[PDB]
RNA sequence: ACCAAAGCUAGCUCAACAUACUAAACAAAUACAAAAAUACACCAAAAUAAAAUAAAACAUUCACCUAACAUUAAAGUAUAGGA
RNA sequence: ACGAGCUACCCAUGAGCAGUUUAAAAGAACCAACUCAUCUAUGUGGCAAAAUAGUGAGAAGACUUGUAGGUAGAGGUGAAAA
RNA sequence: CUCGCACACGCUUACAUCAGUAACUAAUAAUAUACUGAUAAUUAACAACCAAUAAACCAAAACAACACUAAAACGUUUAUUAAUUACAUUGUUAACCCAACACAGGAGUGCACCAAGGAAAGAUUAAAAGAAGUAAAAGGAACUCGGCAAACACAAACCCCGCCUGUUUACCAAAAACAUCACCUCUAGCAUUACUAGUAUUAGAGGCAAUGCCUGCCCAGUGACACCAGUUUAACGGCCGCGGUAUUCUGACCGUGCAAAGGUAGCAUAAUCACUUGUUCUCCAAAUAAGGACUUGUAUGAAUGGCCACACGAGGGUUUUACUGUCUCUU
């Protein structure tokens, strides 16, 4: 019906999907972290 | 991610073990079989299909067990039976007329004279008469009962030649095996299983059958009454 | 056969050793020196770790055969939660006892005598049943694990309210969770009743025998029923670490030596978790025989002989609403043979204290058709309970 | 609504004063004035009662062969709880011949006791309801080790209008610093049995102190004067809750304040020590709306904790105090007035 | 969405997220679920006696300071072992093989307060 | 007359040389849900570049396209190309 | 490369359905909580990038729902509406 | 006038005290839970972290006495080891979360329907037009595509299509579409990750739709088995042309030719090219509407299913009372 509220917060899901461990457990996530580090991002992950 | 199977239980037990269903999905997580999922919760009762399994090797001869109760099994069409002998109890596949307090014989002896084929008894194929209705047929000696198991289904012994038994399966196919293979006699329980009428679309969902897809597919050349000849005899003996 | 282990779920086999390990006279270059894994170097093989100083929590469990009490001969132990397949038959065979349907005539007349009743027996028993089933807890529907011990304690207190005009019930005491161990040989089988029961009553004065000499003699001609397909030891725990010592629940010099009544409760909220009545009778028979055997061996000696003075014990098994009564008289200690004199056991079975209890009023078509309270009431079961309690005095 | 959960078996340092503040209870040392008009009934056998108590001690300490206890600490809960049960059972059985009401009395084992009441008002400090007057609600969830319930009420110790120079202690501080914490759940008033139970009156409670509030634990914690404070707090809270449950089962509440004092007795036992208390609920109008002109106060009589035995070993009680046994005998021989 | 610059402390998660704030552990979990505290794991403050101590947190303002001469291994050796070595060598009893009598510790695994493994916090 | 307008600096860009190239901080905590001192393991993986485009379409082909040999010429020559 | 915190479907783990009629917990009936969204009128840069009011369908089941996990684009999932 | 209290998830100080608000936030002021500054605060008993190794153990929850089928989460005991010795660590505020907002929206659970929460109106006047409501003489659908909406009514019938409950195009289509019990075809004689810890009364790929009567002929072509013949249509599919006769008009018949057979039963102007508003009767004072009958539909038709029937349907049409501002004609 009404959209726009597709984000229902949950810390467990947030950390399990975009966490440091989740990023580092795969070669592609390590590449994502390296890209963020090269750009100079303040926060590499959640 | 990759899921792990629920079948990690190395110890045989009589009490039902809880099972995790998976609707058509493989270990990867993608569907491999359609129309499965959303059924009723079930507990798995482990069945010992190797009927002739002596409790101890010190007495490897024929042994007699007593039937305690014939019960309903949600994981199979046939009814199961609890048989106790010595210090262990086992779930076996009940025959057409098994009742509580019955006696079953498990043997591995072959003689020149055929044995009077009872219903619950399990004898090697070489000791049964030539016109015997059997079930739980075993392919290789000591392998287990992979063949006939469904409710009411039974095979028919046809002829024994050269120390080798020939059976006819419910699919009307001839299967040749060694005459020392152990097979239970008689029809399997629940002979009225084919006459059950599903009252509504909800009973299928209870059983765990999701509805078929609504996509309309035009029939190809596969359809139509294919009158194919009976496939040749399936032989399991190893001819040198 | 069909193995019950799935390959993907078993412990995976170790990866194959590097090819450098198969070359004779060649030391492999591994990454053990850098204390972390690195690709390109061979996998180092390590001997099993030896924590030179032993740690209690973080050590591998010692093997069973290393225990000083380990014995080659297997002992069949019956503990509190062991189930017997052919319950009464198996218990009678294992304890060498003869089953009798009715309760002993002494207990029966003690119950039937109207001068042994409490002041307001009917009202007090109905009040106890109602309090146990509904009133004892603030919940709407109390659970069996709560109302079984409560009803047993209420009945025990009702029977203890008899002491004012039977000044002999003060010679007793109650014991909870004590270790009983009694072992015996039964046709080349080393059986052992070992564990703990629900509750026990101890008394200063021995309970007098209830079996007549004619019945004891006629017990000789009785032949115990034998069931062929099932071994007599079915349902017991086959162990190898055990002590062959008739150690009763108490130390020497106890002021209340003689057991009087065991109390077994099936206070479980699940039917599969609860005992079947047959298994319950088997358990009461086995524990009563174990207590009687321990008492007899403490009194007379360890020699296997027919007792000139029998030892009688009682047992009450309660499901919450169903009561089973046991009076077991041990007459003999030699049990290896099956031809001598057998013990006796009067078993009163399926004694319904009440058919059903409605904790809430039932309304059918806008009117209450049955009020709150126990539906159907048999005071004879409580009469038997009181007779068993008063059998000592 | 939200309410404090008062724990009778509390670890707070000075909890008796706070419980008296919450209860409007004055604590008086010593037993209440005895009704010396008693007939020469106590001809019982002190030797027999001492033998029974010693037998219970020896059975629960040395004679009982329990399962092997791997820890060497030998916790005093699993050895004193069965002792308390056996002691209560044996004493009741032996004294029921002298006191006929104990024969018909009901013995309750670890049955919960609940009481919910209001006491004063408070301005709400935080939230959207800030600045509004809200009453202070308390709930006691007690599980006495043993209870004796009787059909008829025990006689009153002092007249309902009893006046005491000692005033109820007032605390110029928030209840949150005891510390106490508010919780919201079912607020029940329970006596140990439902209202339909004919045994709506109580006789004596037995409370076993836990392993956390032991004398050695308090001495290690550097709380030497808390040894009696814990007893006082447990007695006050438990006895008040149970007497208030009796009163509200009879039908009295804040606006229907009690017409007859409700009397209860309590025995608080450590692993070794005993203490005796007597409580009389005179008023139930503890709320602010009914406490404006309410002179009645609840009274709790206390006794110094005295050891029963002394360091027993090897089925021989070394020291035995008859004062504790006589106190227990007097409490169990207290009987309702006959009419 | 949720923040990313903020610190991920124990206040920002569910009930099952109970993260420590940096305090060292003081025991383990016992049998019935309680926490068993180990006495040896709790630090014991070795506090001296300051009753007769004639020093104050501040120094006199006219008291002169000194040139900064940080203590080095060479200076420490010269102060603690050089005179003994010189005297023993002059006497002629010097034994190069045995140096344990001069304060040298060949292995740190024996003594209580080890230097390289740093067995002591402070 | 309000709104407003003007500074000359912060710093950037392109090359040369260059030590020879992941700066400083790293007391404690940091790949448990990172910054959470502390328990009997498992760890690792490679398999061609494609296409947008040009050939006025598009199928064989389409320079550079994150692989070293630089510069002056031979030379846009020999050759390769739905030639 | 990143996405199944919305949604499609599964896997675990929990939770809800009060009253009335019926030997019924019968994919029965009336009707609440609850879930959907038939028709109409407002609204159309609106309360709202899909809502409000009235009126409707189901409401012991092929039911609604919380938490967490899985299936990822030459694909997933689909009681096919591409 | 009544969506209140608490917990879980979520935000992180927005919470509390004092002080200030010219301006910044409140879509405006008053002042303040929403702005500014300073100072303080959430104290564990509730909640989180909080044993393994073998053995005895088939016997549901639904007041559970005892049962039905869909076969059902929830446990003790025994034996071997479990550092043993107060006080560990962490969550405790709020008027709050997701929707760009101090948004009439979306939000799990336990309690009661007020003992707790709040205010529709900034102040006037009472123009038009617009939204909501109440009432209305006589008539009572004459309005309109339609009785949409509304109503002091809230009843009974006839057809079409789907058997029925259910599902679908989040955001223009809820249906006659999909699914469905039932009935049929094909593919498979078998083991450690789906199917399945199953074994032809089974499991997959599909069609059509319960039930009742049936499902007619055809393997010429294309598929599929057969590796060529031959078999298969509840496989893809198909089931005649010409000459003459009926006053014109034949699908009927008589001949003839070609085919693999040449449309059987049934229904029938259909939701079925056009002709077409086919013809006739009933319904109405009047009907291209609705129903019945004829029917030749040369382009209906039998599991791409054909015919009837109960029950069901926010499905699509047609009647009868009753009801009414839909309308006469508005106030
Ligand atoms: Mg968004
Ligand atoms: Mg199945
Ligand atoms: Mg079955
Ligand atoms: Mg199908
Ligand atoms: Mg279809
Ligand atoms: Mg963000
Ligand atoms: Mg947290
Ligand atoms: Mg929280
Ligand atoms: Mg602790
Ligand atoms: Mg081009
Ligand atoms: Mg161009
Ligand atoms: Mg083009
Ligand atoms: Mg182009
Ligand atoms: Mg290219
Ligand atoms: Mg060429
Ligand atoms: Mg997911
Ligand atoms: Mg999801
Ligand atoms: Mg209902
Ligand atoms: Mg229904
Ligand atoms: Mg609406
Ligand atoms: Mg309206
Ligand atoms: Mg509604
Ligand atoms: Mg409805
Ligand atoms: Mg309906
Ligand atoms: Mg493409
Ligand atoms: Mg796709
Ligand atoms: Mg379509
Ligand atoms: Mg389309
Ligand atoms: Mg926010
Ligand atoms: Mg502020
Ligand atoms: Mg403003
Ligand atoms: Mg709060
Ligand atoms: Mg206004
Ligand atoms: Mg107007
Ligand atoms: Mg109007
Ligand atoms: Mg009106
Ligand atoms: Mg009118
Ligand atoms: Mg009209
Ligand atoms: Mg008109
Ligand atoms: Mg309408
Ligand atoms: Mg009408
Ligand atoms: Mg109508
Ligand atoms: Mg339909
Ligand atoms: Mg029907
Ligand atoms: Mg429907
Ligand atoms: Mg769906
Ligand atoms: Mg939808
Ligand atoms: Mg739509
Ligand atoms: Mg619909
Ligand atoms: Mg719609
Ligand atoms: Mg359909
Ligand atoms: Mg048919
Ligand atoms: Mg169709
Ligand atoms: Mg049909
Ligand atoms: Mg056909
Ligand atoms: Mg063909
Ligand atoms: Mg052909
Ligand atoms: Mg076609
Ligand atoms: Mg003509
Ligand atoms: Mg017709
Ligand atoms: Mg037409
Ligand atoms: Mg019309
Ligand atoms: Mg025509
Ligand atoms: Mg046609
Ligand atoms: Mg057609
Ligand atoms: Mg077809
Ligand atoms: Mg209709
Ligand atoms: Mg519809
Ligand atoms: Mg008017």
């Amino acid at each position: 019906k009404a959209r726009g509220n597709e984000y229902q917060p949950s810390n467990i899901k947030r950390k399990h999907k975009h966490g440091w461990v989740r990023r580092l457990r795969t070669p592609t996530g390590v590449q994502v972290i390296l890209r963020r580090m090269h750009k100079g991002r303040k926060s590499l992950s959640h | 991610a990759t899921s792990v199977s629920w079948k990690s239980r190395t110890k045989y037990t009589v009490m039902p073990v809880k099972m995790r269903k998976s609707g058509g999905r493989n270990h990867t997580g993608q569907i491999q079989v359609h129309g499965i999922g959303g059924g009723h919760k079930q507990r798995y009762r482990m069945i010992d299909f190797l009927r002739f399994r002596p409790e101890h090797e010190s007495k490897p001869g024929p042994f007699e067990e007593k039937v305690i109760a014939v019960r309903y099994d949600p994981c199979r069409s046939a009814d199961i039976a609890l048989v106790a002998g010595g210090n262990r109890k086992r779930w076996i596949i009940a025959t057409e007329n098994m009742k509580a307090g019955d006696t079953v014989l498990n043997s591995d002896h072959i003689g020149r004279m055929a044995v009077a084929a009872r219903e619950g008894d399990a004898h090697p194929l070489g000791a049964l008469p030539v016109g015997t209705l059997i079930n739980n047929v075993e392919s290789e000696p000591g392998r287990g009962a992979q063949y006939i198991r469904a409710a009411g289904t039974c095979g028919v012994l046809l002829r024994k030649v050269n120390g080798t038994a020939i059976i006819q399966l419910p699919s009307k196919r001839q299967m040749q095996v060694l005459e020392t293979c152990i097979a239970t006699v008689g029809r399997v329980s629940n002979v009225d299983h084919n006459k059950r009428v599903i009252g509504k679309a909800g009973r299928n969902r209870w059983l765990g059958k999701r509805p078929n897809s609504g996509l309309w597919q035009r029939k190809g050349g596969w359809a139509g009454r294919k009158i194919r000849p009976l496939p040749p005899m399936k032989s399991y003996v190893k001819l040198p | 056969a069909y193995e019950w282990g799935v390959r993907s779920t078993r412990k995976p086999e170790p990866p194959p050793l590097d090819r450098v390990y198969e070359i004779p006279g060649l030391e492999p270059i591994t990454y053990a020196g850098k204390m972390h894994f690195m690709p390109g170097l061979a996998r180092p093989v390590f001997p099993p770790w030896d924590p030179g100083w032993t740690h209690p929590k973080f050590r591998r469990l010692p093997p069973l055969h290393e225990h000083p009490l380990y014995k080659d001969q297997a002992c069949y132990v019956f503990h509190q939660r062991c189930r017997l397949l052919e319950g009464v038959k198996q218990a009678l065979w294992l304890t060498k006892t003869q089953l009798i349907e009715g309760l002993p005539e002494k207990v029966l007349r003690l119950a039937d005598d109207p001068r042994n009743h409490i002041e307001n027996q009917d009202e007090r028993v109905l009040n106890a049943i109602s309090h146990a089933r509904l009133w004892h807890s603030t919940e709407d529907i109390p659970k069996r694990e709560t109302y079984c011990p409560v009803i047993v304690d209420s009945l025990i207190q009702l029977c203890k309210s008899q002491i004012l005009k039977h000044p002999s019930l003060a010679r007793r005491i109650c014991a909870q969770n004590n270790t009983l161990s009694a072992t015996w040989n039964r046709e080349s089988i080393l059986l052992q009743v070992h564990g703990s029961s629900g509750a026990r009553l101890n008394a200063k004065d021995p309970l007098p025998p209830v079996a007549s000499q004619e019945e004891v003699e006629a017990t000789k001609n009785h032949v115990l029923e034998t069931f062929y397909p099932i071994s007599p030891t079915m349902g017991l725990q086959e162990c190898n670490v055990y002590d062959v010592n008739d150690d009763t629940g108490f130390q020497e010099g106890y002021p209340y030596p003689c057991p009087h009544t065991l109390y077994f409760l099936e206070s479980a909220n699940l039917r599969p978790r609860r005992f079947q009545p047959d298994q319950l009778r088997a358990k009461m028979i086995l524990f009563a025989f174990g207590s009687a055997l321990a008492q007899a061996r403490l009194l007379y000696g360890n020699d296997s002989k027919v007792l000139e003075q029998p030892v009688v014990v009682q047992s009450v098994g309660t499901d919450g609403r169903l009561f089973q009564f046991l009076v077991l008289q041990l007459n003999t200690t030699d049990l290896a043979s099956d031809e001598g004199v057998k013990n006796l056991a009067w078993v009163d079975s399926d004694q319904l204290l009440y058919q059903h209890f409605w904790c809430l009023p039932v309304i059918k078509k806008k009117v209450v058709v049955e009020p709150v309270g126990p539906i159907g009431f048999q005071p004879e079961t409580f009469r038997k309970f009181l007779a068993l309690y008063l059998h000592g005095a | 609504f939200m309410k404090y959960v008062v724990y009778p078996q509390t670890f707070a340092l000075n909890a008796d004063n706070w419980y008296q503040s919450f209860t409007k209870t004055v604590f008086l040392s010593g037993l209440p004035p005895t009704p010396a008009k008693l007939e020469p009934e106590p001809t019982l056998d002190i030797t027999a009662l001492r033998e029974a108590v010693c037998d219970c001690l020896l059975q629960e300490h040395f004679f009982l062969r329990r399962k092997k206890r791997a820890p060497v600490i030998q916790d005093r809960e699993a050895i004193a709880s069965p002792f308390l049960d056996q002691l209560v059972a044996s004493l009741t059985g032996l004294l029921s011949v002298h006191n006929p009401v104990l024969a018909a009395a009901a013995l309750d084992c670890k049955r919960p006791v609940h009481f919910f009441w209001l006491r004063g008002e408070e301005i709400i400090p935080r939230g959207h309801r800030k600045g509004r007057v809200d009453a202070l609600r308390y709930q006691i969830n007690d599980k006495p080790h043993n209870q004796i319930r009787i059909s008829r009420q025990l006689p009153e110790f002092v007249p309902l209008d009893y006046s005491i120079p000692i005033e109820v202690p007032v605390m110029s501080c928030k209840p949150d610093k005891l510390p106490l914490f508010k919780r919201q759940y079912e607020n029940t008033i329970f006596i140990g049995s439902k209202t339909a139970d004919p045994l709506c009156y109580g006789h004596t409670q037995f409370h076993l102190l836990p392993d956390k509030l032991k004398r050695e634990k308090l001495l290690k914690q550097n709380c030497a004067d808390q040894i009696e404070v814990v007893f006082r707090a447990n007695a006050i809270a438990s006895l008040f809750a149970w007497t208030g449950a009796q009163a509200m089962y009879q039908g009295f509440w804040s606006e229907a304040d009690v017409t007859r004092p409700f009397v209860s007795q309590g025995v608080i036992t450590d692993g070794k020590y005993f203490s005796f208390f007597c409580y009389q609920l005179n008023t139930l109008a503890l709320t602010a709306q009914a406490d404006q002109n309410n002179p009645r106060k609840n009274i709790c009589w206390g006794t110094q904790s005295k050891p029963l035995y002394e360091t027993i070993e090897d089925n021989n009680v070394k020291g035995f105090n008859d004062d504790v046994l006589l106190q227990l005998v007097q409490f169990l021989l207290n009987r309702p007035k006959e009419d | 969405g949720a923040d990313r610059m903020s610190k991920w402390t124990s206040k920002r998660g569910p009930r099952t997220f109970c993260k420590g704030r940096g305090a060292k552990g003081t025991g383990f979990h016992g049998r019935d679920g309680k926490f068993v505290q180990i006495k040896e794991m709790i630090p014991e403050l070795v506090v001296p006696e300051l009753a007769g101590f004639k020093l104050k947190p501040y120094v006199n303002y006219r008291a002169p300071e000194g040139t900064d001469t940080p203590l080095t291994a060479k200076q420490l050796f010269l102060e603690t072992a050089a005179p003994a070595i010189e005297k023993d060598f002059k006497a002629g009893t010097f034994d190069p093989e045995h140096l344990e009598k001069y304060g040298f510790e060949p292995t740190q695994e024996g003594k209580l307060f080890q230097l390289y493994p740093k067995n002591f916090p402070r």
